[PDB]
């Protein structure tokens, strides 16, 4: 499950 | 081994701007690395004016140049010019045959890659982690060059995961921040991506309902 944790930064 | 060439001749032959130290960097010709300290005593001999003086440097050993003597791993933060010292294959291998290389001891043998404005040995390529999104801890080390595209870090991890051809997938990189970026364009380089050595690159696959993993992770 850790994939489902992490945060995606959103591009600029 | 070879008999020794007498001492301008092998200054010339190690040297020059045709075969030896001189000659300019090309993309995919290999370079070795010579410990400098050993490089000085052997132009310190070949400079001297003796052939039988005792400044004679004896084996190429870069032993210092090694994590250890275990894997073989280069030391990082090495400095051209003041921890080693670049030569050609053909200066190398000269070398070798007169002097021998230390017995056990792997050549460290590195290639020249072409940059937007210049031609560098990659003495570091960028080893990349590449996991499964289903597994973070399941990984695959690979080696890239700086100058290879994220399409082949794609390509290569749905080969080590035996990816079907039907199968959709996408790459994130992990950063420093603990988050993903996204790695959307394939054709860019890992030079151009900032992938660094121990970076996790993880491989997504889309679920067979159509929709992502990603779609169910804070954006």
């Amino acid at each position: 499950g850790e994939f489902y944790k992490l945060k995606i930064r959103t591009p600029r | 081994h070879e008999e020794l060439p007498g001492l301008d001749s092998q200054w010339r032959q190690i040297e020059n701007g045709e075969s030896g130290r001189e000659r300019p960097l090309r993309a995919g010709e290999s370079w070795f690395l010579v410990e400098k300290h050993w490089y000085k005593q052997w132009e310190a001999y070949v400079q001297g004016g003796d052939q039988d003086s005792s400044t004679f440097p004896g084996c190429i050993n870069n032993a210092t140049l090694f994590q250890d003597e275990i894997n073989w791993r280069l030391k990082e933060g090495l400095v051209e010019g003041e921890d080693y010292v670049l030569l050609p294959a053909a200066a190398w291998h000269y070398l070798v045959s007169w002097y021998g290389l230390e017995h056990g001891q792997p050549p460290i043998e590195r290639k020249v890659i072409e940059l937007p404005n210049i031609q560098k040995v990659e003495v570091y390529p960028v080893e990349l982690l590449l996991v499964r999104h289903n597994d973070l801890g399941k990984s695959h080390t690979v080696q890239f060059s700086h100058t290879d595209s994220i399409g082949l870090v794609l390509r290569t991890a749905r080969e080590r995961f035996l990816v079907e051809p039907q199968e959709d997938t996408r790459l994130w990189a992990k950063n420093s921040e603990g988050s993903l970026d996204r790695l959307y364009d394939t054709h860019i380089t890992v030079l151009d991506a900032a992938l660094e050595t121990g970076q996790l690159i993880i491989m997504e696959t889309r679920k067979k309902d159509g929709t992502w993993p990603s779609a169910q992770l804070e954006h």
